[PDB]
């Protein structure tokens, strides 16, 4: 039983915005959907509940008329949508299976950035060895999330990538650093990818003394 | 919103106590009450439900209770693995559901470790393209409380210091991390950049130079 969500999303207030959830593995007309918000550092807020066999709906009154809950019995999937996005809606949304009175199955979530600033892609610059310690600078990207990887995945062992400085020009800055044996520094490649989904940056960065 | 503290915090192998306080139109008008632990990065998971009952894959640590309009989470043998944010849910009139605001538990028997400190020199990549960043890295502290200053020369730098608010590892240590953006000729002008790292009195110093 698997209800994967939709991709991340960034938007600009006042577009409009539909996010799904793909259920798989049981009789979908016979759980309940629910929505499920929570902002970033905050708790979770219920949204409404929608039944897949007649889709009749129950909202929070906090958030009716300002979002939609819909289905499509045909394919299993849920729908969440915004006819005008506020940046207040910035949010992680989960999509839930509720049955009776618990909520016993999740989704991944889909994490939704609401911002007016324009979406920058960063610059890389390798933090070269001076165990040794490499690494790279991701500098000056919105919005978050980067994701750094070593040799295409194949240097996971000493990988701590730090986490993200909000700076006041309203970027990100963060820092991945990867330790090593101080003798493999000569014989061996470190590369790191650094991939940025809402710029569709994607650099790779070889890091040498 | 159900009313439940802030924090709680224990020792490990003592019990620890949630409350969860509602209205008749949620927790005292139904035995729905569902209990949700969420670690960070990580979707809630199903602790307690239908007040006292307990699913498969919970410790027998967790028990449930409803006086009134007030529910209650115990947790008995507390493990370090128990540090979660803990949210109780109630079934309202309607058809509605309602969360709390949350409880962060606290398991306080840590042991004290020191910062290690690793400094970044700018690099020529970014030189060439007129601009300077120094990056320090403090890495497995506890507790999670830190102080950075950035001094040229000895003397203390004010502007382009850039410092994040510590968060956990997956050792439970936390790391943090400062950014000192500087020209190009301001990097060359000084004979050493230091980054001073202060956690509980101590302060562990680091420098690099042109």
């Amino acid at each position: 039983v698997q209800l994967v969500q939709s991709g991340a999303e960034v938007k600009k207030p006042g577009e409009s915005l539909t996010i799904s959830c793909k259920a798989s593995g049981y009789s979908f007309p016979n759980y309940w959907i629910t929505w499920v918000r929570q902002m970033s550092g905050g708790g979770l807020e219920w949204m409404g509940r929608i039944d897949p066999g007649d889709s009749y709906t129950t909202y929070n009154p906090s958030f009716q008329g300002h979002v939609t809950i819909s289905i499509d019995k045909s394919t299993n999937t849920a729908y969440l949508h915004w006819n005008s996005l506020k940046a207040s809606d910035t949010a992680m949304y989960y999509c839930a299976r509720y049955y009776v009175s618990l909520v016993d199955i999740w989704g991944q979530g889909t994490l939704v950035t609401v911002s007016s600033a324009s979406t920058k892609g960063p610059s890389v610059f390798p933090l070269a060895p001076s165990t040794a310690a490499l690494g790279c600078l991701v500098k000056d990207y919105f919005p978050e999330p980067v994701t750094v990887s070593w040799n295409s995945g194949a240097l996971t062992s000493g990988v701590h990538t730090f986490p993200a400085v909000l700076q006041s020009s309203g970027l990100y800055s963060l820092s991945s650093v990867v330790t090593v044996p101080s003798s493999s520094l000569g014989t061996q490649t470190y590369i790191c990818n650094v991939n940025h989904k809402p710029s569709n940056t994607k650099v790779d960065k070889k890091v040498e003394p | 919103v159900l009313t439940q503290p802030a924090s709680v915090s224990g020792s490990p192998g003592q019990s620890i106590t949630i409350s969860c306080t509602g209205t008749s139109s949620d927790v005292g008008g139904y035995n729905y009450v569902s209990w949700y632990q969420q670690h960070p990065g990580k979707a809630p998971k199903l602790m307690i439900y239908d007040v006292n009952n307990r699913p498969s894959e919970v410790s027998n640590r967790f028990s449930g209770s409803k006086s009134g309009n007030t529910a209650s989470l115990t947790i008995s043998g507390l493990q370090a693995e128990d540090e979660a944010d803990y949210y109780c849910s109630s079934y309202t009139t309607g058809s509605r559901a309602v969360f709390g605001g949350g409880t962060k538990l606290t398991v306080l028997g840590q042991p004290k470790a020191n910062p290690t400190v690793t400094l970044f020199p700018p690099s020529s990549e970014e030189l060439q393209a007129n601009k300077a960043t120094l990056v320090c890295l403090i890495s497995d502290f506890y507790p999670g409380a830190v102080t950075v200053a950035w001094k040229a020369d000895g003397s203390p730098v004010k502007a382009g210091v850039e410092t994040t608010k510590p968060s956990k590892q997956s050792n439970n240590k936390y790391a943090a991390s400062s950014y000192l953006s500087l020209t190009p000729e301001q990097w060359k002008s000084h004979r050493s950049y230091s980054c001073q790292v202060t956690h509980e009195g101590s302060t562990v110093e680091k420098t690099v130079a042109p």
